[PDB]
DNA sequence: TGACACGCAAATTCGTC
DNA sequence: GACGAATTTGCGTGTCTCGACACG
RNA sequence: GUGUC
């Protein structure tokens, strides 16, 4: 097959998991589980993957809490790619916000490393 | 009027048909193969299979006929899907530095 | 009229041996100069290392790629009026 | 589940089933193609998107079928260098440490793990760890694992192939221990 | 563990097709085995291939005792495979001497460059690089350029005076130099001469004979001056580039042909076996390339060598054409073989015999009789042969019980089936040795069944002589215990029996999607006046009429 | 084969193409010299227009560029017989659907 | 958008979509209309296009490159 | 010109410069002359790269351009000048054998840049040799440029064609001069090493050492001297030497040396009187002078390199029927035994294994107008111009297989290389810091015996590739002065 | 045993040194 | 007056010279 | 090769 652009459109987890949630409900209510192995693999795939999304704790976050948080943090600088690896896991500790930016000490302070903090717990609940 | 559209009245022979026509196999399938052959080899162009003799020998069906048109199934289709919206990706917010 | 059965090897053992080269210090300074040539046109501006380097992702590590893009001045005066890039 | 690619085939749909929706069809049979199979370098695919424009469909003469080339968007996972991730560790080995993630069952740390990491499998499978500066800390690492979080980092792309006539991990990824899972971190 | 994405079945189309010549290196490339022995047949328990001979198994299988070699399967799925054979001496090429006599009147033989000048070079050039070029405009083009490369004898490149090129003999090529005219003395003729009376000292009968001594060109000068011309007045030389190259013109590797290719003749007669003509070609030309290798160090005088030589090759050109005019007594065989040419050229050949020929299957033919009880597009076949032809169709919801009860018929009668197909696994099944009851309970949706002919089926029904388009019609069938064939007596005018020695054929559809096409346009309906003038051919005969 | 001794069957020449020709019919034309003569599978490539086998090639040794099409075996033969006449036919392949 | 080309229904069309009526309702295809009791799926095919009732649309290429799409019941059937 | 040049140029084009330029400039040979767009169109680059590429070309005078039949303008690129990098240093070594690494450190820069101003090369070469230095940092610029005047008086840097549309059509013109300068702006004069000179002196040399280890010692410095009088005089293609006399001979002789008049002239009759040929006299009673013949030496060098090649190869008893086929010419089969007393069974294998490999030439004479192979008459002979222009054909693909086996062994220890080379930088800064044996053996035994033992053969295996690629270029030069002094552009 | 299209070649005339 | 160039004409050579079926 | 259209 032909592609167009290899790495195009980066997106979250989260659309993942909305996009997965109703793909099966829809699924198992029209399918006919007709084709044995060919819908394993389909559905081996997809609870896999909700499982592995499940366990991460981002799956209570709706898109518009979503879209504020990242209006929220385009304010100073941080990066646009940092932006949704930030926002794939929980910030909470501090140094996890170190390791997130492979330069932090440098660039700006860690009182404006902990008011994003406090920002980010806010946001995402537990 | 198949021999007075090159210019020239020309005759149906095989001296005639090598020069009215452009194919290799198919001129080599009139008469002597082995100097056309041989002629297309040393010259070595590339020919585009559409004759009625060349689709019937490698196998295509033939352009001529009912074979000039092509058919489409007609069905519920649609060209442009609503696709799903993005909630992150959007430019004007994601500026770069 | 005999048949060989076996098929001869790809490389037949030859009849002789090469010849050795002469050397002078005039030599290996000429095989250090060419040594040094090839290696000092590979790291001229006019040897293109540059075919075209594609990058996905853009990281933060933009501080290690300070390459310094000088060409030299094409001269344009004494040159295809034509071509100008 | 990073990166959503977009790729472009001809799916031919059954002459029998022509009752369903002609997008519909084409979405099953297009989740179904592309479901748990390896790429060459794009990475892996995990499911179907959308897709962006569908074309018209053609009737070749001796088959019967319909062939249509449509334009879809696949999700495929494919993470860059500097990603941290958790994993649940399968077991250990005497190179490296063999650990899962949900669907992807094949990522293995190197050696280089730790300032002071020593392996031994005497009968199972043991990672200990040495810490002293000035105090003394040892932490101990058996049979099973969960939540390692770590880099993912060289990563390796390779290619199977029939080679020859026609009479096994196309994924590789490794990690540096970042924060062992109390908590201890490593920076 | 992950599995790898792989493309299912690589369906594709042909575009078109480019013709090209490889390379003794390429063929060395392509080639898989080399054979250096002729024994075709070892004098051991039974007939057995050779290892490393013309006839072995590792290029491919011709019968049925022993498997395939490179890979193991049976002659239905093996395509087959080359080898290469090196050649002592360069030869000549029986197609590839046109091209060569005129090159080296393009070519200089003292220089290797085209004689023309740089104005002209480049007023053929842009002339030659065009957007649009026939293959008569090219045929042209050499003939043109040829012309020119003739008119002038000196090259404006270098000063050298080359001659003229013309062929004697079979393959033999005699540069024209050194000539000798009553104007002037030239210096170049002057030392030619000069140098000749240096051994004419120990024999006196060649001054009578050194006045018409002059460059006889061997395959050896001549290869090795076609690796000293230039690449860059190929293009113009009217050569494609990526196809050839010019020094591929001069042949000394041979590429053995699969053996699938050449089958042999088994006789129950003597035990006996029977090779192809290229087969004994090939062990007659190898054992020339053994015999010339023992003679150099046995110590061989020049033209014993030189017969050896040009025997070796003009076999390997009386292998493809097979038929070369001006061959010497002592060297024309007497018995006829046929070469690679005639297997094309010929009624009995390739490309009209049997690309246009492909004889069909599903028909027969049988003698007609007459049956005024039909109608205009109705024709009666026999049970007889009704029961031999079957036609295939898939089973729908509608034709379950319409061939469930054709399959519990039988084979034996009329209407009914032979053979079953399965939806998934593709295999025939007899309806013979099986049992018919439970058969036709295990029927699923899609299943091929070929059935006997029933009435209303779109048969075709024609004669051989055909001169026109009418003379080949389809009507409808009807099976009828008569033992004969019959039809309308009104639609005899179009295929012009006379019905008293005539024997007319009659064809099958096997397809679907054909048993249509021939019902709307070779209908006989809609076919009833003739495209010639218009007149209506089929109206009434002789009794009829009266 | 040829004759009733050894239970052959019917040619179809030149002049009955004609008529098949002249009416305009594609697909019976195609049915009946290449569906029920002689229906064959090949592979080539498309690198190298050759001859390959088991979907794999000879001359640049990798199963990458491999595709596969429908010919009559006849035509296969006289390529195979043409490539011995130092005549390769070096075949372009492309989609059904380009 | 206005269409170049006679309305009228050709005989090289008619054979081609009828032989693909044919072919596509033996492959278990829904039917366009309710049929008789009677076998040969290629004499119910010619039935569907007296009432045209046959969902195919014919696609004329014109030498340049040009298309023209056409529908089985816009032509004119005549016999 | 052919596959073989065009093999070897590609990869001196891709090792000496990069990949997409040199993808142009073998393209830039198959086809003469081509318009801009077409050749963009037809490599499958972009206008941009290929703008380079040409800028590149044109920059080190590789490639020429002109104006045709609108305005439109044809490059071309000419094999003969890009196959002269391989001697390069040869060039750099004859220029710092009679000067100084002044001459040196000019001359390897103007090859390397091409079309470069004199007071670029100035200041580069102070430059570098202040930076050589370490205490006195003391470079005269007046001692830089009286090496330049003697290249541009010994005409061996000369000036190209200067500037006098679509384009400028640049002109050539006979005013070589020197600007004066100014040590601390002169623009539109740019300057060129002339390689037919550095030509002209391998040939003197050549002929001088020939005729050294031939006869004598001391005529070799008598024809050394009649070969520096004609090089102001005297050109290339001109094949007799201007006629210089005896008595103007005895004038110019090396200052250590003392012979007199009549033991002069005695050498010079020795020289005269000799089947060599090298020098001949026309005179009177009274006197006379000399001229030297170049074409008739270029001929039995090249000779002289044909039974050296067979005499290798072959053998010194193949090589003797070689002299004795060439000085007999048109002998017959039977005849060259009573000659030459060899057995006849080697004797016929030596001559046909000859044959078949293109070393000798057989002549028909029949008696019939019919070939008749029985019944006619072979000669061999030999000829001398095709075996040299098929030598050379075979040369340039030894070069190019040498040139593929030393690029081939690289890139299977490469990482090996680059990775034992990033351990050197790791101990070559630490010992700046302080010198720790410990980080010594760290080093000592890091490496394995494998490990340090690939670039010891790496070594000796390149340089012999690159020691023997001079000594092949070496006779690809000794052989292509012979052909185009026979070739006469008509 | 008819068909004439290709080359190959010798007799002959206008032309300019 | 004598020599290089281009025209017209007698003479040399290669390819086939409808289809189908049955039997020995 | 023979026989029929
Ligand atoms: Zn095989
Ligand atoms: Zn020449
Ligand atoms: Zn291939």
């Amino acid at each position: 097959m032909e592609v167009k652009d290899a790495n195009s459109a980066l997106l979250s987890n989260y659309e993942v998991f909305q996009l997965l949630t109703d793909l099966k409900e829809q699924r198992k209510e029209s399918g006919k589980n007709k084709h044995s192995s060919g819908q394993q693999n389909l559905n081996t795939i997809t609870y896999e993957t909700l499982k592995y999304i499940s366990k991460t704790p981002c799956r209570h976050q709706s898109p518009e809490i979503v879209r504020e948080f990242l209006t929220a943090l385009k304010s100073h600088k941080l990066t646009k790619a940092e932006k949704l690896q930030l926002l794939n896991h929980r910030p909470v500790t501090a140094v996890e916000i170190q390791l997130m930016v492979e330069e932090s000490e440098e660039r700006l302070t860690e009182e404006q490393i902990e008011a994003l903090l406090h920002t980010v717990t806010s946001i995402l609940p537990a | 009027d198949l021999m007075t559209y090159k210019g020239e009245v020309l005759g149906i022979t095989r001296f005639g048909l090598a020069k009215m026509k452009e194919s290799v196999l198919m001129l080599a399938s009139f008469e002597k193969t082995a100097d056309h052959l041989f002629d297309a080899a040393y010259f070595g162009q590339k020919d585009s299979v559409c004759g009625v003799s060349e689709c019937i020998i490698m196998g295509i069906p033939m352009n001529i006929g009912t074979g000039l048109f092509k058919l489409l199934h007609k069905a519920d289709r649609d060209p442009n899907p609503p696709k799903r919206p993005l909630i992150f990706d959007t430019n004007e917010f994601h500026i770069p530095l | 009229p005999d048949v060989v059965l076996k098929p001869p090897p790809l490389f037949p053992d030859t009849d002789y041996k090469p010849v050795p080269l002469k050397t002078g210090e005039g030599e290996e300074y000429m095989l250090a100069l060419k040594q040094e040539l090839r290696e000092t046109m590979k790291r001229m501006p006019y040897f293109i290392e540059t075919p075209e380097e594609r990058q996905d992702i853009e990281r933060y590590s933009k501080r290690y790629m300070k390459v310094y893009k000088e060409e030299w001045i094409p001269d344009w005066r004494r040159l295809p009026r034509e071509m100008m890039p | 589940m990073f990166v959503l690619v977009e790729m472009v085939d001809t799916v031919r749909i059954p002459p029998w089933q022509f009752e369903r929706k002609l997008n519909d069809s084409i979405a099953e049979e297009l989740n179904k193609k592309l479901a748990n199979k390896v790429v060459y370098n794009v990475g892996l695919c995990i499911c179907l998107f959308d897709i962006t424009k569908l074309e018209d469909a053609y009737v070749f003469p001796g088959d019967g079928a319909s062939h249509t080339k449509v334009h879809f968007r696949c999700v495929v996972f494919h993470p860059f260098l500097d990603e941290i991730l958790i994993g649940k560790i399968k077991g250990c080995s005497p190179e490296g440490v063999h650990v899962s993630l949900g669907f992807f069952d094949d990522i293995l740390i190197p050696p280089e793990s730790l300032q002071q990491p020593a392996k031994f499998d005497e009968a199972e499978q043991v990672w200990v760890w040495e810490y002293e500066t000035e105090e003394g800390a040892h932490d101990l690492y058996m049979d099973t694992g969960e939540e390692i979080r770590f880099r993912v980092v060289d990563e390796s792309f390779v290619d199977t192939s029939p080679t020859g006539p026609s009479s096994e991990a196309p994924y590789t990824l490794v990690g540096s221990i970042s924060e062992p899972g109390s908590w201890w971190t490593s920076n | 563990v992950k599995e790898q994405f792989r493309e299912t079945d690589v369906a594709k189309k042909i575009s078109h097709i480019c013709f090209g010549m490889k390379s003794p290196e390429e063929m060395r490339q392509q080639a898989h085995i080399q054979v250096v022995s002729k024994n075709l047949y070892s004098q051991d328990n039974q007939h057995a291939p050779l290892l490393y001979g013309v006839l072995d198994h590792r290029m491919g299988t011709s019968e049925k005792d022993r498997p395939c070699e490179t890979c193991g399967k049976n002659l239905a799925d093996c395509l087959g495979h080359y080898g290469y054979i090196d050649l002592e001496l360069p030869c000549f090429h029986v197609g590839y001497f046109r091209a060569v006599i005129g090159i080296l009147q393009m070519i200089c033989k003292t220089c290797c460059h085209i004689m023309l000048s740089q104005e002209e070079k480049k007023q053929f050039l842009d002339y030659l690089k065009r957007p649009g070029l026939t293959y008569l405009q090219k045929r042209g083009l050499k003939k043109k350029i040829s012309d020119k490369c003739r008119k002038k004898n000196i090259c404006h490149h270098c000063g050298a005076f080359n001659g003229t090129v013309k062929k004697c003999g079979l393959l033999k090529i005699i540069h024209e130099k050194y000539k000798t005219n009553k104007k002037v003395v030239d210096p170049i003729v002057s030392n030619f001469l000069q140098s000749f009376e240096t051994a004419i000292e120990h024999n006196k009968e060649v001054e009578p004979l050194l006045g018409r001594a002059q460059e006889n060109l061997n395959p050896l000068v001549v290869l090795n001056l076609f690796k000293r011309i230039p690449a860059e007045d190929v293009p113009l030389l009217l050569m494609n580039p990526e196809a050839g190259k010019p020094s591929d013109l001069i042949l000394t590797r041979l590429l053995v042909p699969p053996l699938c290719i050449r089958p042999s003749v088994v006789s129950d007669l003597k035990s006996g076996t029977n090779e192809d003509d290229l087969t004994m070609k090939l062990t007659e030309i190898i054992f020339l390339n053994d015999v010339i290798k023992k003679h150099r160090i046995s110590g061989a005088k020049t033209q014993m060598i030189m017969e050896d030589w040009d025997f070796l090759q003009l076999q390997c050109a009386l292998y493809i054409n097979s038929e070369l005019s001006g061959i010497p007594l002592n060297m024309a065989p007497k018995k006829w073989t046929r070469g690679f040419v005639q297997r094309l050229k010929g009624k009995q050949g390739r490309f009209r015999g049997n690309l246009s020929g492909k004889r069909v299957d599903f028909s027969g033919r049988t003698v007609i009789s007459p049956d005024p009880n039909l109608r205009i597009d109705e024709v009666a076949v026999p049970v007889h042969v009704a029961k031999i032809l079957t036609f295939p169709e898939k089973v729908n919801k509608a034709n379950i019980n319409f061939l469930r009860k054709l399959v519990q018929n039988g084979p034996e009668v009329h209407p009914g089936a032979n053979f079953i197909q399965q939806r998934h696994t593709q295999m025939k099944r007899f309806l013979k040795y099986g049992n018919r009851e439970k058969m036709a309970q295990e029927l699923k949706y899609g299943d091929i069944v070929e059935r006997h002919l029933i009435d209303g089926d779109v048969v075709l029904f024609n004669r051989q002589p055909s001169l026109h388009k009418l003379s080949i019609m389809a009507h409808l069938a009807r099976v009828k215990p008569h033992r004969t064939f019959r039809f309308n007596e009104c639609v005899c005018t179009p295929y012009n029996a006379d019905f008293d020695g005539d024997e007319m054929n009659l064809h099958l559809p096997q397809t679907e999607e054909a048993k249509a096409e021939a019902l709307v346009l070779m209908g006989t309906k809609a076919n009833l006046v003739t495209p010639r003038n218009g007149e209506p051919l089929i109206a009434a005969i002789q009794d009829f009429l009266t | 084969t040829e004759g009733r001794s050894r239970d052959g069957g019917l040619r179809l020449g030149e002049m009955e193409r004609d008529c098949l020709i002249g009416y305009g019919a594609s697909m019976l034309l195609l049915e009946r010299l290449m569906i029920s003569s002689d229906a064959f599978e090949v592979d080539v490539c498309g690198q190298c227009g050759l001859l390959g086998y088991s979907g794999w090639c000879h001359y640049c040794k990798s199963s990458c560029h491999v595709s596969s099409l429908r010919i009559p075996y006849a035509c296969k033969l006289l390529f195979q017989e043409l490539q011995s006449m130092n005549i390769i036919p070096r075949l372009k392949l492309s989609k059904y659907n380009e | 958008q206005k269409r170049i080309t006679t309305p009228y229904m050709t005989k090289y069309e008619r054979a081609r979509v009828l032989g693909t009526r044919a072919l596509q309702i033996a492959m278990c295809a829904p039917v366009m209309v309710e049929l008789e009791g009677e076998t040969d799926p290629l004499l119910i095919a010619m039935k569907e296009l007296k009432a045209r009732k046959i969902p195919i649309i014919i696609r004329r290429y014109l030498p340049d490159g040009s298309y023209e799409d056409w529908g089985v019941d816009e032509l004119i059937i005549t016999d | 010109m052919t596959q073989a040049e065009i093999k070897l140029c590609s990869l001196l084009l891709q090792e000496h410069f990069g990949e997409i330029v040199e993808k142009i400039g073998v393209h830039l040979i198959r086809t003469g002359s081509q318009p801009l767009r077409v050749i963009a169109h037809d490599t499958g680059t972009s206008l941009d790269q290929v703008k380079k590429a040409l800028c590149v070309l044109v920059q080190h005078n590789l490639v020429s351009y002109q104006v045709h039949k609108r305005g439109v303008v044809e490059y071309e690129a000419q094999c003969s000048r890009v196959l002269r990098m391989l001697r390069y240093p040869r060039y750099i070594y004859t220029t710092k054998t009679l000067y100084s690494d002044t001459g040196e450190l000019i001359v390897e820069e103007l090859l390397l840049n091409g079309k470069l101003t004199m007071s670029a090369v100035v200041k580069k070469v102070a430059d570098r040799l202040t930076e050589t230095m370490e205490d006195g940092k003391t470079m005269d610029y007046a001692e830089v440029s009286n090496t330049f005047v003697r290249l541009a008086d010994t005409h061996f840097v000369q000036r190209c064609p200067s500037v006098p549309a679509p384009t400028l059509v640049i002109n050539e013109k006979d005013m070589y001069l020197v600007p004066k300068l100014s040590l601390i702006p002169d623009d539109g004069i740019y300057w060129q090493a002339n390689l037919d000179r550095f030509h002209q002196h391998f040939r003197d040399q050549a002929i001088v050492s020939a005729v050294a280890n031939r006869m004598d010692q001391t005529s070799s410095e008598i024809v050394r001297t009649m070969l520096r009088m004609s090089e102001i005089t005297t050109s290339s293609s001109a094949p007799f030497t201007q006629p210089l006399s005896s008595n103007e001979i005895f004038r110019s002789l090396p200052v250590g040396y003392n012979i007199s008049k009549q033991v002069l002239d005695q050498y010079l009759t020795l020289l005269a009187d000799d089947p060599l040929e090298f020098v001949g006299k026309s005179g009177d009673s009274g006197g006379g002078m000399y001229v030297i013949n170049l074409h008739k030496a270029l001929a039995s060098l090249a000779t002289a390199t044909l039974e050296s090649v067979v005499q290798e190869r072959f053998g010194s008893r193949c090589a003797r029927i070689f002299r004795l086929v060439l000085q007999k010419k048109h002998i017959e089969q039977k005849q060259v035994e009573d000659f030459a007393m060899i057995p006849a069974k080697e004797a016929k294998d030596m001559l046909y294994k000859m044959l078949s490999e293109n070393f000798m030439s057989l002549q028909e004479i029949p008696k019939t107008p019919d070939h008749a192979p029985s019944r006619t008459f072979y000669l061999y002979t030999v000829n001398i111009l095709s075996a040299a222009r098929m030598l050379l054909h075979r040369c340039y693909k030894s070069i190019a297989n040498l040139i593929e086996r030393r690029q081939f062994e690289t890139k299977e220890n490469k990482r090996l290389l680059e990775k034992s080379q990033r351990v050197e930088a790791i101990i070559a800064s630490m010992q700046a810091t302080g010198a720790e044996e410990a980080q010594l053996q760290e080093i000592e035994e890091m490496i394995t015996a494998p490990e340090r033992q690939q670039l010891e053969t790496l070594k000796r295996n390149v340089n012999k590739l690159d020691a023997s690629e001079i000594q092949v270029d070496e006779t690809i030069f000794l052989l292509e002065s012979y052909i185009e002094c026979t070739m006469k552009r008509q």
